[PDB]
């Protein structure tokens, strides 16, 4: 993505499915690596790793990359630390909820839990 | 004065040897109000 | 928290459950007295109907409607409203007299044009001759009842002790009494103004009966409704109980994990 | 902020968000392998937040007049105010 964004200087797109898997993978290796694990098992480097990833996706004064990142909310609890720290770094989110799926509404986007910075 | 109203006043007077019951007293005492209306527009809920 | 927020919400549901139980029971108590009255009232009415039948009948319209001031007496309020609205199509310009706040609200909303008289202080009381008489007197003077060549009253016939079917009947104008097929088999006296008296007398006697029939249906409906409420509340008790139980297990596990992690160090 | 306050100028410091400060100290502490407190936040997390916050004051007339005012911002995870942070 960076090569297109920077060096080719063209607008791009990026899709990530799921960035929960990025988090998840890190927690798995973490224990083995030797780190004392943080609450809800996540690696203590969770904040830094999420940080590095989400600041390498940012849209420079060069290229403009619309990015779409998909978080597999673990056990569907949004309060869990992995979705929670993701929520901070996304300009708009469109949380899709299992309940609304049950109501039969496809797409299952929660209508009281969607936001965009550009909603204004 | 309507015939049944005429009979009504007589009935009320009639709740006065003596032998008195609650159902009688209730049959002669009411707190109901009647709200005139027009149009929407509402002339007051004058006591019935 | 999950745990406390579950627990307090479940408590809310419990309090709701308790209230709906309580109301349903108290309603049953109230219903017995109501029902007793309605029998006696109906017996008086039947004697009057005996005349109207044998005489035959052969009658704009007036609309009178009966519900309680009190709410949460099931769908009495809106089922009756629906059947009034249906007959408000039939005669558009008819003047609706609403006896009871609940029927007042639905009809007033659907056409605020027709509301000319409305009553209050109906639902609390059990119908008595006094109420009917005064209402009747006001129908005659205020609404000039004879002017409408049809008169109809709506009420709720209490079909079964667990059902209510909204019902209406036509009150026969003073003109009707005059021209009814038979009226001469009964010995009319020109000296008395028996049509002009009997009209008035049956205006109230019929109306009181309508109020009695309605009142029994109303109290019956509230009992029915509050029973169904208890059931609905019960379902919510169960749903939040499961939530409580799940949340409870989760709290133990999550707390345990924190202790273990610490111990491991 | 204290330079403004000390100079006698009144000022206001928004500390947005302390919740992420806690996460930062959490990372730091857990890889120094300090004993981990509840919610994986060591005990001196209270000390950390308190010392940070208590440096906001309205200095006496004697000692100038400058007041640093603070507005901390804590974003509650699900509205759980019983959470340690």
């Amino acid at each position: 993505a960076e090569y297109f964004r920077d060096e080719e200087g063209q607008d791009v797109l990026l899709f990530i499915d799921n960035i929960f898997r990025f988090t998840q993978a890190g927690s798995e290796v973490s224990a083995l690596l030797g780190r004392i694990p943080s609450a809800v098992g996540y690696q203590p480097t969770l904040a830094t790793d999420m940080g590095l990833l989400q600041e390498r996706i940012t849209t420079t004064k060069k290229g403009s990359v619309t990015s779409v990142q998909a978080v597999y909310v673990p056990a569907d609890d949004l309060t869990d630390p992995a979705p929670a720290t993701t929520f901070a770094h996304l300009d708009a989110t469109t949380v899709l909820s299992r309940g609304i799926s049950e109501l039969g509404i496809y797409p299952a986007v929660d209508p009281l839990d969607s936001k965009s910075r550009l909603l204004d | 004065i309507s015939y049944a109203a005429y009979l009504n006043v007589a009935a009320q007077a009639i709740r006065s040897t003596e032998l008195q019951t609650a159902s009688v007293l209730n049959r002669s005492q009411t707190d109901a109000f009647y709200t005139q209306y027009k149009n929407a527009s509402e002339p007051t809920p004058i006591t019935k | 928290a999950t745990l406390k927020e579950v627990e307090m919400r479940l408590k809310s549901i419990k309090n709701i459950e308790k209230i709906t139980k309580t109301m349903k029971i108290v309603a049953s108590t109230r219903l017995s007295k109501a029902e007793k009255a309605k029998i006696s009232a109906k017996k008086m009415d039947e004697a009057e109907q005996l005349f109207y039948k044998n005489a035959e009948t052969k009658n704009k319209e007036l609309i009178v409607a009966i519900t309680s001031d009190k709410g949460l007496c099931g769908s009495i309020h809106s089922q009756l409203a629906k059947a009034v609205r249906r007959h408000l199509n039939d005669q558009p310009n008819a003047d609706i007299v609403t006896i009871g706040d609940k029927i007042k609200m639905q009809l007033l909303r659907t056409h605020p044009n027709n509301i000319k008289l409305s009553i209050n202080g109906i639902g609390k009381d059990a119908p008595t001759f006094q109420e009917s008489a005064l209402i009747a007197d006001k129908l005659l003077s205020v609404m000039k009842a004879g002017t409408y060549p049809k008169i109809s009253i709506f009420y709720n016939d209490p079909v079964s002790s667990l059902s209510f079917e909204p019902s209406e009947k036509p009150i026969f104008n003073a003109k009707t009494i005059e021209q009814s097929p038979s009226f001469g088999k009964f010995e009319i006296d020109t000296d008395a103004n028996v049509p002009r008296d009997l009209f008035e007398y049956t205006l109230a006697n019929q109306m009181l009966t309508a109020m009695a029939q309605g009142y029994a249906a109303e109290i019956s409906a509230r009992r029915n409704a509050m029973d169904n409420a208890s059931k609905n509340a019960g379902d919510m008790i169960n749903r939040y109980s499961i939530l409580y139980n799940r949340t409870r297990q989760a709290v133990i596990t999550n707390e345990l994990v924190d202790i273990i992690t610490g111990a491991s160090s | 902020g204290e330079w403004f306050r000390d100079n006698g100028k009144h000022a206001l410091i928004v500390y947005d968000d302390l919740s992420k400060q806690a996460v930062a100290y959490r990372q730091l502490s857990l890889l120094l392998r300090r004993p981990p407190g509840r919610e994986a936040y060591p005990g001196d997390v209270f000390y950390l937040h308190s010392r940070l916050l208590e440096r906001a004051a309205k200095l006496s007339e004697k000692e100038g007049s400058g007041s640093l005012t603070a507005l901390p911002v804590i974003e509650t995870q699900g509205g759980d105010v019983s959470a340690y942070i």
